[PDB]
């Protein structure tokens, strides 16, 4: 019930440190689980420095819901946001 | 000049731990309190028989020595005869960064 | 050993700071850092 | 820490070889570092060095008490007619190798307490372990081998990094995490688990 | 007083003034003076302030209360950082202290409120009152081991579909 | 890729020990060349600058950008150099206030260097290579 | 008279050895005290065992108090690091065994020196292990007192060492060196108030060297040349041996790694 | 508790050769040999008995961290010359010298009265 | 307020810690004994079995080993025993928790935590010994030191938490403080001493030494620098290695004082791009300050850059300074025996001043001034008239102090000390104080019963002549004693009001986070500010650049930001554009160069509005004087070929630029007011620094070489945005309480114009925030 | 406690000294000073071994069992 529609860009369209974070944290958490990976390993192993590349690529099949303070809130896919910081 | 009495010695103002300290009179006076806190946490000699006697926890000082540098006061609170540390041969520079 | 047997209390003006009168009863510099410092008294 | 509020640990050791030394052979039993002098302030620390070599050298016992006619001018008038720099200053040679120290060094007899506290009875560490009685936390104490406390202050601390998850692992993983059951309307623990 | 100002010829000119210092505060019947700036004139009693001069200055001069006394000491604190304290202190209304008179007990979070101060006469009214706790505040979510509204946990998480690519 | 770029005599005329004893701060002016000063840092340890003296002074910059200064073995390797005196440098600015003239700013790794004359306009680049010789 | 290294000796007597090193690199004479220092090997006692013990002093105390004491250190060259003779613990081709008794004899107060050491393995006829004195009255070092009832029992295991593993086992006690008295080198710059010559001494070693000249200018080429050592033996290996074991232990490890090197090249493209 | 046995000073574990011995990727020509067990006696030593010979263009060593026995020495020659070598000649150049030494030493002693 | 708000954890540790000049910035010694007996949870993936099944043989006690092994039925194999202990077989998804290892995520903190810097991560370095060691610049954010300070760690056991470790509270990413706009960790002590001492003009290291140094640095170029000196003999300078340690293209400008881009004795710092001009490197350049070094290394390279300068520099110093020698003997405290004399002649006349002022006001001479006792205004004088005395004499002793005084060097590398402590300890200590009065009357009418009665001379009421040198005598000892007093009960007792105001703002302000609208606020919603800070701006991504458009001549102003085209006096010379001529006269550019001109006066007004101070260096995001330098070195652009811009490139390029600047991103009436509202301060120094003249004379942008500056402006910009999330409350209070824990002693004398007398410390601190009806010090202040 | 043997810094054997010491005061009517100086404690880094030391073992002995 009530969410801001597609387009409306209330918002950033960068990443928050706070989001990056958490994201490259739960991919992490898969990735330790033998959970598949969507890349090539250049010969590493190790689920944080992954995800990594995982992030690079784009190919990180997660979706922010950031939320305003009225209850109201936006998504935004990890092939949306801008990684810069 | 009217005077009355006399002090014995002013060097008596002290107490026993602070006798201790060599020269307190070119410390800067927060120190010489700090020195009469550690002094009574130093390390050696606290009773001649400490042999015998079985108390909790006691250290003692394989070697200690008196001081090089003394108080007139240490002669009667027996420092000379039950130090609590070693006259050390100490280096002030920088030394790489340890 | 020697500076415990001469420990001077205080129980709770100014009552920490060194008070002239204390000149030769009182030793200026022993005192215990912090906590209940300057309540406590070395002779 | 020496006589005068000069506190310090030991960083490292090292061996009669790598250390610096005087054109004489003497090796420094222990090496303090300049800076913290001016700072704190304490100069007796200085005089009683100054006074102690001299001592050492001429035998002697040496008179640190406090209201005195000694003079650093005094005592350095001694320590030069033994053949040294009147102020405690000794050409040292670096001891990797063996090069002439630019710069003279102070150095020389100053007496050192050996305080307690020994890194090996403060040394503490607990991957899990003894809990308490009542809530369940763990126990207080290094001789229980407990945890070590996350107070408040450190929770703060912790919300200003924005370290969420971090903090809840703080408070669920490691200590006190319980499962209950609850109701669907009052909202209490009433609910009498008859699991399995 | 020195001060800077601005000079016809361009310069931020140095111009030498006579300033008056006082001990104690009636700003309500001195600014009304004859031969005196009721534009400058300036009282250390920010609380006076208030009452005088409305709201919006009172911020400006408890600001500079708190800032004055950084200050004074060499310190620096980015005006971002006290403003934002100087501000909480404003929004309710009036100046609002930084006690349990002040802030907290003002109908916000019952478990909140109750472990700053005064913790059981909270949760006693707080249980006569029948008061709903929103559980969006910090510590109420500490108390309850769970990962709180902040940064890491701002927002949520969830899987997109569509890829499946 | 190679050649002088500044040859003049100047002369010594104020040798300033500003609280050093390896260093010089120098100050020189020119020959027939009238409005042309030099000020210079010499480190006096090595070659000895006294007062009411003659310098040839000359810039130059003979001989992947820095290719690991190798070590010198110039007995059998052609030098650069009949000189007593070389050091290699920087240059951090030019001076044009007013002029006219021109001036110089330059960084032999911390002694600096101000020369002051005007006929250089395609002498001198905005550049790193530049070496200063010194001899008599 | 050689084409290296020039010593040549001042003074020297049983226990001193005042040489000048000439002619040498700085990076050698300093390599060369440091290996001298604690580099070659040395006997001196390594495991106490404890029979009876009621004097004042307590078990380690004593036991760390023998190790220090200077054992004959000639013939070492020839006893195995107990860490390779095949024996199992210790032998007598690689460690001296020792026996100490000692008890309070008379009323009056009982000294135990080291004289009261006993040798109880076979030395296979090798000079090593005899506990060294230089004490005029003939008592070496001081171990331990006693009064009346009390006894003390031991038994000393002797092995080889290094003081580079302990400085117990270190035959260098103080090790004098100074190269360049008038500072020609300006290697250091002198702290001073005045005149920083009358405010630094000069040692015995500038009569050996000419003034500097003022009205000279200071001379960059110059490396460190020709060295004012002083090696003092504390007596289990002659003081003449010291700086010659050392030299060649020095020569040795160089050697240890020249070898080595050689080691590993037909290691590789070999098989 | 913590602390690590002396015999660490000069004894080697488990596979742990004397030499490793490096190719620098920064510098063509160059090499970076890790000495174990080893400390400022030696690498001193090689380090200015090597920068005698005119054929070397770079060499100086590092003692990593001064809990742990082990310097690194980096050797970089002139073209056509490998480092090994360059070692290899100066190791023998101090043998030289120490052998030299001792002889020069024992001339002298056996002279002295005392 | 003990078990739910904090309680005790597992996977945690504490030692007493020392320092390594060899570790990195970053790491963290961790004694073998307890990386032995934390554990951390890690899933079986045939990514490790191969590490992992041999960690597990390995045992629990081979520090590369693991105890416990967790099955899919939950079972709990104890690796200590267990029959199969040597057997098991690691299949995928089972656990083991091995021990902890290099290179890890490790909370690291030390009480009292007052600060996010007091708790950061480091990467564990498992180590000898039994003490945790990190490096020296790590101190200052925990104030730590090793005098027998001990530390905490604590061990994350999950994957999230490992990243949120090494992602936000990582060491290098707090290396600017986002308290105060500027680097909270620096150069300190030995390396700070000493990195003075290298980069004087006198100090050329030499081949030996230079190439071991090189060798020093990690990952350094390989390539020897070509030596300074290349006459009789190859030297280096000191600055000349060192330059070694610092990245390229990283610009610094300073001028101290007697600054001629040549220097007399070395003053200010010029660094061009990788290499240092001339300067000594000290305090104000490597240390923690506003615009020292590592302000600038981090901004511009990154943190993970500047965290392994750290690392760099020191090693090189250290090692240079370790085969140099530094010390301090008591010969560092003696003075000349001219210098002595004249100093207790500089005490007697200024004792004698007293006895005159004295005199006076017995005999009913001396003035009341207006508002004060007769009393009041003796006191004053008297205490005046000795503090000028000490400093006279102070700065004396300062005077005749040698450049080789090895005391006096570590003051001007700034190490240790200042110069107070110089006076002390060679000249005079001078007056004593309690509750801000001079030396009481505890017995009556007098001092001490050594004295008279009614005796206000100097010594008598605590003036101590006397040196830390000469010595105190038996009086003055015992006033020195009163008043170090003072300080030590101070610290005891007033410390736990320091504690308790930061408990209250910190308990206050807490829960004020930034939103997804960019609006602060708290847990009910309620709006505190509608953009963070008044313009949504982090604080770390700031610092303080001049606005020069505010002081300057009514007429030097016209002088830079003037274009007239149709004039032949004050158009711009053909020489600064491809254009030049064939664009004087023109009717429609002197539109657009009018309507820019128009908009700067009209900010000059408008900022001499807002800061009336006549100030200009304030706070604002995206440093401007380094994405010109980053342009003018990037490009290698020469003054004297022509520019190739037009009239329209520029001018009607910063103008597009402002239009993505984005703070708030909405997209109605009101919020893009704020969102212009909030940017206005910003843009008067982007419009003064990209001024048409400016962009062309100062400093000749080429077409490529703006675009570029322009392009690298908004990014730059929209990094310095403060991110949703964010708890500014907690940040707030902790940057105030932590200065606030800074106040004691004096707090409030203090070296200057004497008392204040109004409130100033914690005192007035805890009246501002109680908001004190009853306060001591109220005043009026009429103009 | 007891003499110990070598002085930390140096090195040299001091141990069997200590007799010697007291025997060269008592007996030879002699200071502290030269007494060390008669022992072969030419360096001070072992004069302080002796100078300084005390000889609790006396006291120690004093005891009974
Ligand atoms: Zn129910
Ligand atoms: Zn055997
Ligand atoms: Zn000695």
């Amino acid at each position: 019930e009530k969410a801001i529609p597609k387009d409306q860009r209330a918002t950033t369209p960068y990443m928050t440190k706070y989001e990056r974070a958490r994201i490259l944290g739960t991919r992490a958490l898969q990735i330790s689980m033998n959970a598949p990976v969507f890349v090539d390993l250049e010969g590493e192993t190790d689920p944080l420095r992954i995800a990594m590349k995982e992030l690079a690529e784009k190919k990180i099949p997660l979706v922010i819901r950031r939320y305003l303070p009225d209850g109201s809130f936006e998504d935004w896919s990890v092939e949306e946001l801008i990684v810069d910081l | 000049t009217t005077f009355t009495h006399c002090e014995i010695h002013p060097s008596m103002i002290l107490g026993v731990a602070a006798s201790i300290i060599p020269f307190p009179d070119h410390n800067q006076s927060p120190r010489n309190t700090y020195q009469s806190a550690m002094g009574k946490q130093a390390m050696g000699v606290f009773l001649t028989n400490y042999n015998v006697r079985m108390d909790t926890m006691a250290n003692i000082l394989y070697y200690p020595q008196k001081p090089l540098g003394t108080t007139r006061a240490m002669e009667y609170l027996k420092f000379r005869e039950l130090p609590a540390g070693q006259n050390a041969i100490v280096a002030i520079a920088c030394y790489s960064g340890y | 050993t020697l500076s415990h047997l001469r420990r001077t209390n205080t129980p709770i003006a100014k009552p920490r700071q060194l008070h002239n009168t204390h000149w030769g009863l009182v030793c200026p510099a022993e005192t215990p850092e912090g906590q209940a410092c300057g309540l406590v008294k070395n002779l | 820490a020496s006589r005068h509020g000069q506190k310090g640990t030991i960083g490292i050791t090292y061996r009669r070889e790598d250390m610096p030394f005087t054109a004489e052979g003497i090796v420094p039993d222990l090496i303090i570092n300049p800076h913290a002098i001016p700072s704190r302030m304490t100069v007796a620390h200085l005089i009683e060095c100054l006074l102690s070599k001299v001592a050492a050298l001429s035998g002697n016992e040496g008179d640190a008490s406090p209201f005195t006619d000694i003079t650093v001018e005094g005592i350095s008038k001694l320590l030069r007619e033994h053949g040294y720099q009147s102020r405690g200053f000794e050409v040292m040679y670096n001891g990797h190798t063996g090069k002439k120290l630019m710069a003279q060094i102070f150095f020389g007899p100053t007496y050192y307490q050996r305080l307690r506290h020994m890194v090996d009875d403060k040394i503490h560490a607990r991957a899990r372990g003894p809990m308490q009685v009542l809530t369940r936390q763990p126990v207080e104490g290094r001789s229980r081998d407990g945890g070590l406390r996350f107070g408040e202050m450190e929770r703060d601390c912790m919300i200003a990094h924005g370290a969420a998850s971090f903090l809840k692992e703080r408070l669920m993983e490691a200590s006190d995490a319980f499962r209950v059951h609850i109701c669907g309307i009052c909202g209490l623990m009433t609910v009498i688990a008859k699991l399995n | 007083y020195d001060r800077k100002v601005p000079s016809p010829t361009g310069e931020y000119v140095k111009e030498p003034e006579w300033v008056l210092e006082t001990d104690g505060v009636n700003l309500s019947e001195v600014m009304t003076v004859p031969g005196i700036d009721p534009t400058r004139i300036y009282t250390n009693s920010f609380i006076d302030i208030m009452e005088v001069l409305g709201i919006e200055a009172g911020r400006a001069a408890l600001y500079k209360e708190v800032y004055n006394v950084i200050a004074s000491d060499g310190s620096y604190v980015n005006y971002r950082h006290m403003a934002l304290l100087v501000d909480v202190m404003t929004t309710q209304g009036g100046l609002t202290s930084v006690t349990r008179h002040g802030f907290n007990r003002s109908n916000t979070g019952a478990l909140m409120r109750c472990s700053f101060e005064e913790t059981v006469e909270i949760l006693f009214e707080a249980g006569a009152s029948a008061e709903l706790d929103d559980c969006r505040g910090v510590s109420e979510n500490v108390i309850l081991g769970q990962m709180a509204p902040i940064g890491t946990g701002a927002f949520d998480v969830m899987i997109d579909e569509e890829s499946l690519v | 890729m190679s050649n002088t770029l500044f040859d003049d005599i100047f002369q010594v005329s104020e040798v300033d020990p500003g609280r050093y004893n390896k260093v010089c701060r120098i100050e020189a002016a020119s020959t027939t060349q009238d409005q042309c000063k030099l000020t210079l840092d010499i480190n006096v340890e090595l070659f000895p600058v006294a007062a009411q003296d003659s310098l040839t002074v000359t810039i130059a910059s003979s001989l992947s950008a820095t290719r690991s200064w190798r070590p010198p073995q110039a007995g059998d390797r052609s030098l650069a150099d009949d000189y007593d005196y070389v050091m290699y440098g920087t240059a951090y600015k030019f001076e044009e206030v007013s002029k006219d003239l021109i001036a110089v700013y330059y960084s032999f790794g911390g002694l600096l260097m101000r020369l002051e004359g005007n006929y250089r306009n395609l002498n001198n680049l905005k550049q790193e290579n530049a070496y200063l010789l010194i001899r008599r | 008279s050689e084409e290296g290294p020039q010593v040549k000796i001042r003074e020297a007597s049983k226990d001193n050895v005042d040489f000048i090193l000439s002619n040498v690199d700085l990076a050698m004479a300093n390599s060369l005290r440091r290996v001298m220092i604690a580099e070659i090997p040395t006997l001196a006692i390594d495991s106490v065992e404890v029979e009876t013990n009621t004097t004042v002093l307590a078990d380690e105390f004593i036991a760390h108090r023998l190790g220090l004491i200077p054992l004959q250190s000639m013939d070492i060259e020839q006893l195995e690091y107990s860490r390779d003779c095949f024996c199992e613990d210790h032998c007598d081709k690689c460690s001296v065994v020792l026996t100490l008794q000692a008890f309070g004899e008379s009323e009056s107060t009982t000294n135990v020196y080291s004289k009261d050491l006993v040798i109880v393995s076979n030395l296979m006829g090798r000079n090593i292990g005899h506990p060294i004195i230089q004490d005029k009255e003939g008592n070496g070092v001081l171990i331990c007192k006693l009064r009346k009832g009390q006894e003390l029992k031991l038994t000393c295991v002797a092995k080889k060492g290094i003081a580079k593993e302990h400085a117990k086992w270190g035959p260098a006690a103080a090790i004098e060196f100074e190269y360049d008295p008038w500072n020609k080198l300006k290697h250091t710059d002198y702290w001073y108030e005045q005149d920083s010559a009358k405010e630094w001494p000069q040692s015995k070693n500038c009569e050996y060297e000419d003034p500097p000249n003022e009205g000279d200018p200071f001379d960059y080429k110059a490396q460190a040349d020709t060295f004012y050592m002083n090696v003092e033996s504390v007596g289990s290996i002659p003081v003449d041996q010291v700086v010659v074991r050392g030299i060649d232990t020095l020569q040795k490890k160089v050697a240890s790694i020249l070898l080595a090197l050689t080691q590993m090249d037909q290691d590789k493209v070999n098989f | 508790m913590n602390a690590p046995d002396r015999f660490e000073l000069f004894l080697l574990g488990e596979g742990e050769s004397k030499l490793k011995i490096d190719p620098d990727t920064k510098a063509p020509n160059a090499v970076v040999i890790t000495f174990e067990k080893e400390d400022h006696t030696l690498g001193n030593l090689i380090r200015a008995e090597l920068l005698n010979d005119r054929k070397v263009l770079f060499a100086a060593y590092k003692v990593e961290h001064p809990f742990f026995a082990r310097f690194k020495l980096r050797i970089q020659t002139t073209e056509g010359y490998d480092p090994k070598d360059a070692l290899k000649n100066a190791c023998n150049s101090i043998i030289n010298k120490l052998g030299a030494l001792k002889t020069n030493f024992e001339t002298e002693w056996n002279l002295q009265t005392l | 307020r003990g078990n739910l708000m904090g309680k005790r954890v597992d996977f945690s540790a504490r030692t007493v810690i020392s320092g390594d000049p060899n570790l990195e910035l970053d790491q963290v010694g961790v004694p073998k004994s307890i990386a032995k007996t934390l554990t951390y949870p890690e899933v079986v993936t045939p990514y490790n079995i191969d590490r992992l099944t041999q960690l597990v043989r390995n045992g629990p006690n081979e520090h590369p080993g693991a105890k416990y092994v967790i099955r899919d039925s939950g079972d709990r194999i104890d690796l200590r025993y267990s029959k199969r202990a040597g057997d098991i077989q690691l299949q995928y998804g089972w656990k083991v928790e091995r021990h902890i290892m290099d290179n890890d995520p490790v909370l690291f903190n030390r009480q009292p935590s007052l600060h996010k810097m007091s708790m950061m991560a480091h990467r564990v370095k498992v180590i000898p010994y039994s003490t945790f060691r990190l490096n020296l610049s790590v101190t200052s954010p925990y104030n730590a030191d090793f005098d027998g300070d001990e530390m905490n760690l604590h061990v994350p056991q999950s994957e999230e938490t490992r990243a949120e470790l090494s992602q936000l509270c990582a060491v290098p990413l707090q290396i600017v403080s986002p308290q105060s706009n500027k680097p909270c960790m620096g150069i300190v002590q030995d390396t700070l001493c000493g990195i003075r001492k290298l980069t004087l003009r006198d100090t050329f290291i030499e081949l030996d030494q230079v190439l071991n140094m090189l060798y020093w640095v990690p990952d350094w170029d390989g390539v020897i620098p070509t030596p300074a000196i290349i006459k009789p003999k190859p030297l280096w300078s000191g600055k000349q290695i060192l330059s070694v340690a610092i990245p390229n293209g990283i610009h610094l400008q300073r001028f101290d004082e007697g600054t001629t881009l040549l220097s007399p004795k070395d003053n200010g710092m010029l660094i061009i791009d990788g290499q240092i001009i001339f300067g000594v490197v000290e305090k104000k350049t490597v240390g923690s300050s506003n615009g020292g070094l590592i302000h600038v290394v981090t901004r511009e390279k990154g943190p993970q850059v500047c965290a392994k300068l750290f690392g760099n520099i020191q090693k090189v110093v250290n090692f240079w300074l370790l085969h140099n020698g530094f010390s301090t003997g008591i010969g560092d405290t003696i003075a000349d025996g001219p210098t002595m004399r004249e100093i207790t002649e500089t005490i007697a006349e200024a004792k004698k001043k007293v006895l005159d002022v004295t005199k006076e006001a017995q005999a009913n001479l001396l003035t009341a001034k207006h508002g004060m006792t007769l009393r009041e205004s003796f006191e004053d004088n008297v205490v005046r008239f000795l503090n000028e005395a000490r400093d006279k004499a102070g700065r004396l002793a300062e005077v005749n102090l040698k450049d080789l005084n090895n005391v006096k060097q570590m003051v001007m590398a700034g190490s240790k000390g200042s110069f107070i402590n110089i006076a002390q300890m060679s000249a005079c200590v001078g007056q004593q104080s309690v509750e801000g009065k001079r030396i009481a009357f505890g017995f009556v009418d007098r001092t001490l019963p050594h004295f008279s009665k009614d005796d206000y001379s100097p010594e008598s009421k605590g003036f101590v002549e006397n040196s830390y040198l000469r010595g105190l005598t038996p009086q003055e000892f015992f006033f020195h004693a009163m008043g170090g007093r003072e300080g030590l009960i101070d610290t005891a007792v007033k410390t736990a009001e320091t504690g308790y105001i930061q408990r209250r703002l910190v308990k206050a302000l807490e829960d004020i986070m930034v939103h997804y609208d960019n609006t602060t606020r708290n847990s009910l919603g309620n709006v505190i500010q509608f953009i963070y800070g008044e313009d949504g701006m982090d604080a770390a991504h700031i610092e303080k650049q001049s606005l020069d458009t505010i002081g300057g001549s009514d007429a030097a102003f016209e002088k830079r930001y003037r274009v007239d085209l149709l004039n032949t006096d004050h158009t711009l010379d053909p020489s600064l554009l491809e254009s030049g001529s064939e664009i004087l006269g023109d009717l429609k550019l002197q539109v657009l160069l009018d309507e820019e001109y128009k908009q700067l006066v009209k900010d000059r007004k408008f900022l001499r509005e807002v800061f009336v101070d006549g100030e200009a260096n304030w706070p604002l995001p995206v440093n401007i004087r380094r994405i010109i330098q980053n342009a003018q070195q990037t490009f290698h652009i020469d003054h004297t070929k022509p520019s190739d811009l037009t009239i329209k490139d520029i001018v009607l390029g910063v103008k597009d630029l402002q239009e993505n600047l984005l703070v708030l991103r909405g997209k109605n009436e009101i919020i893009q007011n704020a969102q212009r509202d909030a940017v206005t301060l910003f843009c008067c120094l982007l419009r003064s620094r990209l001024a048409t003249r400016r962009v062309l004379q100062e400093y000749r942008l080429t077409k490529q070489a703006f675009d570029w500056v322009l392009s690298n402006i908004e990014a730059q910009f929209l990094r310095s945005v403060v991110h949703p999330g964010e708890m500014v409350g907690v940040l707030a209070a902790q940057s105030i309480g932590e200065p606030a824990t800074q106040m004691t002693l004096n707090t409030f004398h203090f070296a200057g114009v004497a008392s204040k007398k109004v409130t100033s410390g914690v005192p007035r601190l805890k009246e501002i925030l109680n908001v004190a009806k009853n306060m001591k010090t109220p005043s009026l202040t009429v103009y | 406690m007891i003499v110990p043997v070598r002085c930390f810094s140096c090195g040299k054997v001091v141990g069997d000294k200590w007799e010697s010491y007291l025997n060269l005061l008592q007996e030879d009517e002699l200071d502290e000073g030269t007494a060390l100086s008669r022992l072969g404690l030419k360096r001070y880094c072992c004069r302080r071994m002796i100078l300084t030391h005390v000889d609790l073992i006396e006291k120690f002995l004093r005891y009974n069992p």
